[PDB]
RNA sequence: GAAACCAAAGUCUUUGGGUUCCGGGGGGAGUAUGGUUGCAAAGCUGAAACUUAAAGGAAUUGACGGAAGGGCACCACCAGG
RNA sequence: UUAAAUCCUUUAACGAGGAUCCAUUGGAGGGCAAGUCUGGUGCCAGCAGCCGCGGUAAUUCCAGCUCCAAUAGCGUAUAUU
């Protein structure tokens, strides 16, 4: 570089190019321009009372919302010159704390001084850690109730608790009001951390929604939800999805007054009828004599308990023995596996990814390039500006087809989050996320089974199939969800454009929801194959140099001469073939590159494409809050 | 009339261009 | 690629199945791996190896005594 | 092609581990280290035994 | 002395007669660049990134010779049955 | 005690039978101390500062048991001696 003063110029050119980007960075969230800054409170303890934190929290100005059961305020300093918007949540009702988790700027913790926190309070943060954490700020109540002989314990007693999940963070005391001043002064200022998820949608919040019905028969309306837009410029032809309801199109935006300036009924736009995107979930286009025989004739409540027992059994019997099926003996082999065939290397061995395709893969989009079409979005999203509303305007949406009970939900207390989606976003297809085991649950999970996927903004009920996450071309099923693997979950589902935060849940018993996998959104595509193997296992029974005698494998002749092709292998590392049937029950010649042991099994491996199961529906039940058994 | 079979191409979903 | 610098580099994850618990575009502490620039073993080319992943170390992972953030 | 992670891993089955007596600490535990190596000695004619020596 | 060997390659862990040049694992490479000399060809001076668990020096046996000599055999030939 | 405290010290009262008031961090082929143990995997996953291990009896991977070193400490990266 040479030069010291020219190393130096550099240096501080560096340094004006990073600060001006920071200071770019930090000016857009709660100023006089940009959107509020949000907040939301969890009390992560049963014993730390919430309304007198939000109390002592709430004195600027403040500008109090009512709701059905929830509380939430909004408030305004020039001291600081910011705006804030508080929210706070119960832990364990997942609905409210999760749904709003993922607008709110900074979620500000609330901590029982003796114990670290509830069984609720940490299913409740497994939940926000695996969803996507926001910036976060702990605090903590019951401090300046005690003696300082047993504050200064208690500190740090709390500091020990806390490292198991924030490994280095400081604690901040709500006591006294001055303590507040200094809490939204250390809020004011943070290191943001950004959710690229909400940075790439056009994401709002509603402030107040109303409803206006078509015909109260019909139970529908246009619904008006206004507040302020915080990701992307909000542009109408996109569709918009409420989170808890589904996505649709959305029919006039207009800009009312901004009601809480930071200092103190335009029509903006309506729909074109041809560059809106259409509702379109799927594809809308669909000489013998008498006697002789042939052999001569050639010559001329607790039933519930008792399924769990079988599955922990079916779980234990999967470990121990990777796809080991029985062959049924009453039934053909060649018929009840009619559909699987045999590869010579589960690598190398040639699969056509569209041999045989199910109907349900006729009612599905493909992508002809998905990660240079997901770039190309992305481009017009970051280097592209759209005649839209930009971000931080307080406007008011007229959406035009939404049942009732969303206005009901809005008067129980539940949010309403809008955000408006990408293009080519409504459309169903095969997703496929990574996931992997949460530590907390140890229920067996089988794989056709159905749970319940929060996968980015979405919530829906579906079956998946576990696969193998390997980078090869074929990958095998997985019959279970395995405690220790990262596994490949495949559905049916509106596809999104990854990144995106991945949750599975196991609807338990009394409507209650249990975390079971968490993980993230991996490529979309239907052309991944998933190979569901089956082994049939084999007693070489008659042992000679280098062939043998084995039974038990088949019990018929021709199905010997059906599953001839496909090579054996052995649990002791033999490789071999099948020669010849000798009898006419099951029981063959088999020649092996080396000689056998009689402590020996031969056993072959089957194969089959499986395809998941089409039981998508976005309605998912309201949990109850979470307890412990 | 082993591991033989004929499998056509049928019914593929539409795929969206780039 | 490394945060102050620009520059990019090849880490090691070192452990089995320690790969699945990094994502693209994560906040990754990086060491040296012992040979002071020196490549090691069998790996050619990699002087790097990944210590902590969205700042919780790869160690707690690996053994499952701590949970990642995303 | 190929590339697995964590296949043995996940492939192993899961044994827990048994619940023992614990260990002595400290001047306790060395007390023990010496009174097995130096104390109780058993004389052996070329001494080709390890402590952890099986079979 | 590592030895092949060497009256010097000796008088060296019992290590100091005087003094010049000059090496520091193998490659990149005596290459790039700069300077200088030359009509030119080129000469002199001369790196780094990167790569590697070796490269090398003396000796010591002799699988194997497509190396050479001999001998033996109707499970080899010649003359035949 | 001290500006007032806290801590230390001094002291009433309570406070110990192993499922506790439960000690970790690395390792067990060689260097380099301590297993040719058992199960799983099968040139894969991985280990391995170096030499190497893994391609079906793996003393080296992943575990269980056991053992070894230091021990309220012990690993790893880097600068340096």
């Amino acid at each position: 570089e040479l030069s010291r003063v020219d190393q130096r110029h550099r240096a501080s050119q560096l340094r004006k190019q990073k600060k001006e980007a920071v200071l770019a960075e930090k000016r857009q969230l709660g100023g006089k321009d940009g959107p509020p800054h949000q907040v939301l409170v969890v009390p992560l303890h049963s014993r730390i009372s919430l309304p007198e934190a939000m109390q002592l929290l709430q004195d600027g100005t403040v500008h109090l919302n009512e709701l059905g059961n929830t509380q939430n305020f909004m408030l305004l300093c020039p001291r600081l010159k910011h705006r804030w918007f508080f929210t706070s949540a119960r832990p364990g009702d997942l609905h409210v704390v999760l749904d709003m988790a993922k607008v709110a700027d900074t979620i500000l913790f609330l901590l029982d001084p003796l114990e670290g926190w509830d069984s609720t309070g940490d299913y409740c943060l497994s939940c926000l850690f695996a969803q996507g954490l926001p910036t976060y700020t702990l605090a903590v109540q019951g401090i300046s109730g005690l003696p300082l002989k047993k504050q200064i314990d208690t500190r740090k007693k709390l500091s020990k608790a806390v490292e198991k999940r924030f490994p280095h963070d400081k604690l901040l005391l709500l006591d006294t009001q001055q303590e507040a001043g200094m809490l939204l002064r250390q809020l004011a200022n943070q290191k943001q951390q950004h959710l690229a998820f909400r940075d790439r949608r056009a994401y709002l919040f509603a402030h107040a929604v109303d409803f206006v019905p078509s015909e109260e028969n019909n139970l529908v309306g246009t619904l008006k939800i206004s507040g302020y837009v915080r990701g992307q410029t909000l542009n109408v032809n996109r569709l918009l999805h409420i989170v808890g309801y589904g996505d649709f199109q959305m029919k006039q935006i207009d800009a009312p007054g901004d009601p809480f300036p930071l200092n103190p009924k335009v029509l903006m736009k309506a729909d074109p009828g041809r560059q809106e995107s259409l509702q379109a979930e799927v594809i809308p286009d669909p000489k013998v004599p008498k006697g002789t025989s042939s052999y001569q004739a050639e010559w001329i409540d607790e039933e519930a308990e008792a399924k769990m027992l079988e599955k922990y059994k079916q779980e234990r019997l999967e470990e121990m023995f990777p796809d080991e099926v029985d062959t049924p003996r009453d039934v053909a082999a060649r018929i009840r596996f009619q559909k699987y065939r045999g590869l010579k290397s589960f690598r190398t061995s040639p699969w056509d990814p569209k041999e045989n395709l199910p109907q349900d893969y006729a009612r599905i989009f493909q992508f002809q390039n998905f990660t240079n079409t997901r770039k190309s979005i992305f481009k017009e999203v970051e280097e592209k500006e759209v005649e839209g509303a930009e971000v931080g305007w307080y406007v008011t949406l007229h959406v035009s087809e939404v049942p009732v009970s969303v206005v009901e939900c809005f008067r129980q207390g539940t949010p309403l989050i809008a955000f408006s989606l990408l293009p080519h976003e409504q459309k169903m297809s095969v997703l496929n996320m990574v996931v992997r085991r949460d530590p907390g649950n140890t229920e067996p999970v089988k794989a056709k089974e159905e749970l319940i996927f929060h996968c980015g903004f979405r919530r829906f009920r579906a079956s998946p199939l576990f696969s193998q996450h390997t980078a090869a071309d074929k990958h095998k099923l997985q019959r279970f969800l395995t405690a220790d693997m990262a596994l490949v979950a495949t559905v049916y589902a509106p596809i999104t454009f990854p990144p995106a935060s991945v949750l599975l849940f196991k609807q338990k018993s009394n409507g209650m929801h249990s975390l079971i996998a968490t993980g993230h959104l991996m490529s979309v595509d239907p052309d991944r194959m998933v190979i569901k193997r089956v082994v049939l296992s084999g007693h070489p029974f008659k042992i000679f140099t280098k062939m043998a005698v084995v039974r038990y494998m088949f019990f018929n002749r021709e199905d010997v001469l059906w599953f001839k092709p496909v090579e054996l292998r052995t649990k002791w590392g033999r490789r071999g073939h099948i020669k010849e049937p000798l009898g006419t029950h099951g029981h063959m010649k088999c020649s092996f590159d080396g000689k056998l042991k009689s402590q020996d099994t031969v056993l072959m491996n089957l194969y089959k494409r499986v395809f998941p199961k089409w039981t998508y529906d976005p309605y998912v039940p309201e949990p109850v809050p979470w307890l412990k058994s | 009339s082993i591991c033989s079979t004929y499998s056509n191409l049928y019914n593929h979903p539409q795929l969206i261009k780039y | 690629q490394l945060i102050k610098n620009g520059k990019k580099i090849t880490a090691f994850v070192p452990n089995d199945g320690c790969l699945n618990f990094i994502e693209e575009n994560d906040e990754v502490l990086v060491a040296g791996f012992g040979r002071k620039g020196h490549a090691v073993g069998d790996i050619p080319g990699v002087r790097f190896k990944v210590v902590k992943v969205a700042n919780v170390s790869l160690l707690a992972l690996y053994k499952g005594k701590k949970e990642r953030p995303r | 092609s190929l590339a697995r992670a964590g296949k043995v891993r996940g492939q192993t089955p899961k044994v827990a581990k048994q619940e023992k007596k614990k260990k002595k600490t400290g001047r306790a535990k060395r007390r023990m280290q010496y009174n097995r190596r130096f104390v109780n000695v058993v004389p052996t004619f070329g001494k080709k035994k390890g402590p952890n020596a099986n079979s």
